């Protein structure tokens, strides 16, 4: 599994435990306050199934 | 969609 220093998002910042969620297009990982996908949103799209793309990907 | 969620 990847190291706790690794990093991530438009932000170049680590995962610190902080909700995330994964582009299916560019299979970067982003922090939901930085894309603007709330957690709840996060729920319904682990649950559903649905993709999600990126704002670099759009 | 693949999350992390806080643990
Ligand atoms: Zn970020
Ligand atoms: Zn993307």
């Amino acid at each position: 599994g990847p190291l706790p220093n690794a990093l991530y998002c438009i932000c170049r910042q680590p995962h610190n435990n902080r909700f995330m969620i994964c582009c299916d297009r560019c299979e970067e990982w982003f922090h939901g306050d930085c894309v603007g996908i709330s957690e709840a949103r996060g729920r319904l799209l682990e649950r559903n199934g649905e993709d999600y793309i990126c704002p670099n990907c759009t | 969609a693949r999350t992390k969620q806080t643990a």
